[PDB]
């Protein structure tokens, strides 16, 4: 590993450098070398891990919807043959992105998922698991698709168990979460119903939790409930 | 389009 | 070269797709890609290598900024020591500019600009050259900072030279090489008198000679004049 | 800040 020979506080703070930089791939190595470190991440840690490559990612699957697009245009009838340079490019930036989301579902595998006991912690992870198993399904056609879909349910489902059992519904990993796994079933699963019941219920309880919070934690709180009532009006 | 995500 | 495998024409197809994609590192190496296929390049073309470059550097120079100006506040008096590591980061973004930088320019030293007979250009890659001479310029300390400063006053004074001989007041090479060469004397060269004059004195001759113009035309050259008339703004 | 550049 590059970053094997800085310190793990040094690591951090350059995350914090690179975020206010808004240069998210120096900010995912930067965090890739404190997870390799071996200890187990703090809260506002996970949260730089979290928001580094989902800025990443995020980019990488905003490029491949355009290229997809151009693709299936120039596939359709009486376009004319452009020849593989539209495929290669989008087979490339597919690649890369696969890359990343191996690189994530790495780290959670060896070892964040196996030493975090607490619900903050493991709920979070599970979620990037979902998350990221999630991305390669969106690019996802070989013999492998359905298990990786699978593989996203599954880690969001054993989240989600952890979850009702260990956190109030107003907790914002636990709406995220929510949020996620809802977008999941609509897009990834083709369960519109189960994303909108899911989506549904997740506001409803949350809703009734909110008069147990301070200012602050509402404002946290309210923030991904109003995500959740953005998704339900596209749906609905 | 993406619907919303954290 | 890791583009050298592949044609010359995929290489511009797939630096247009990577533009719709905004994935501007793509584009640069793609157009470094076709520009070390040894053969001239159109207008257009210029127009991808310049375009691809300009977002990666600034992108560079942005971060720079916000690193350079928390490694200032970090130096102030009352402030805590924080460690080598702002400095550290922000010499590594430099590193990265000034290898972008050097890239550029030794594309067009080889062999970009000695087989550029043209005005549009031969103009446009001087341009070029103090552009990315400018820009090591913006982060130089060492004992070659004048020797830079004088290599990018050195380029665009070539650029304007042609520029005033072989192409109307209202050509948009002509009028971003004299948008940036008067950045270059306020930003670089502490010279805003000089700064100022040359915006003034372009914008003036433009707008004597916008009446040849086609409606077409005229839209390029007075996008151009009105961040001359930005700049003059900013300035006076 | 940045002065127009193009
Ligand atoms: C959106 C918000 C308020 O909350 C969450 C909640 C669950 C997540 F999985 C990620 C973020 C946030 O920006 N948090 C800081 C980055 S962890
Ligand atoms: C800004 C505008 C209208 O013109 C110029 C003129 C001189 C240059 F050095 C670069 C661009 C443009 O976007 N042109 C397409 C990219 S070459
Ligand atoms: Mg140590
Ligand atoms: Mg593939
Ligand atoms: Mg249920
Ligand atoms: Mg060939
Ligand atoms: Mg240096
Ligand atoms: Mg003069």
């Amino acid at each position: 590993g590059a970053m094997g020979s800085m310190e793990r506080a040094s690591l951090i703070q350059k995350a914090k450098l690179a975020e206010q930089a808004e240069r998210y791939e120096d900010m995912a190595a930067f965090m890739k070398g404190a997870v390799e470190k071996g200890e187990e991440l703090s809260n506002e840690e996970r949260c730089l891990l979290s928001v580094a490559y989902k800025n990443v990612v995020g980019g990488q699957r905003a490029a491949w919807r355009v290229l997809s697009s151009i693709e299936q245009k120039s596939n359709e009838e009486g376009s004319e043959e452009k020849g593989p340079e539209v495929r290669e490019y989008r087979e490339k930036v597919e690649t890369e992105l696969q890359g990343v989301c191996d690189t994530v579902l790495g780290l959670l595998d060896s070892h964040l998922i196996k030493e975090a006991g607490d619900a903050e912690s493991r709920v979070f992870y599970l979620k990037m698991k979902g998350d990221y198993y999630r991305y390669l399904a969106e690019v996802a056609t070989g013999d492998d698709k359905k298990r990786i879909i699978d593989s996203a349910r599954s880690a969001y489902q054993e989240a989600m168990d952890i979850s009702k059992k260990e956190m109030p519904p107003t907790n914002p990993i636990r709406l995220g979460l929510a949020l996620n796994f809802s977008v999941f079933h609509y897009e990834i699963a083709n369960s519109p119903e189960e994303a909108i019941s899911l989506a549904k219920t997740t506001f409803d309880e949350a809703m009734a939790d909110l008069h147990t919070l301070s200012e602050d934690s509402y404002k946290d709180s309210t923030l991904i409930m109003q995500l959740l009532r953005d998704n339900l009006t596209l749906w609905t | 389009g993406f619907p919303a995500t954290v």
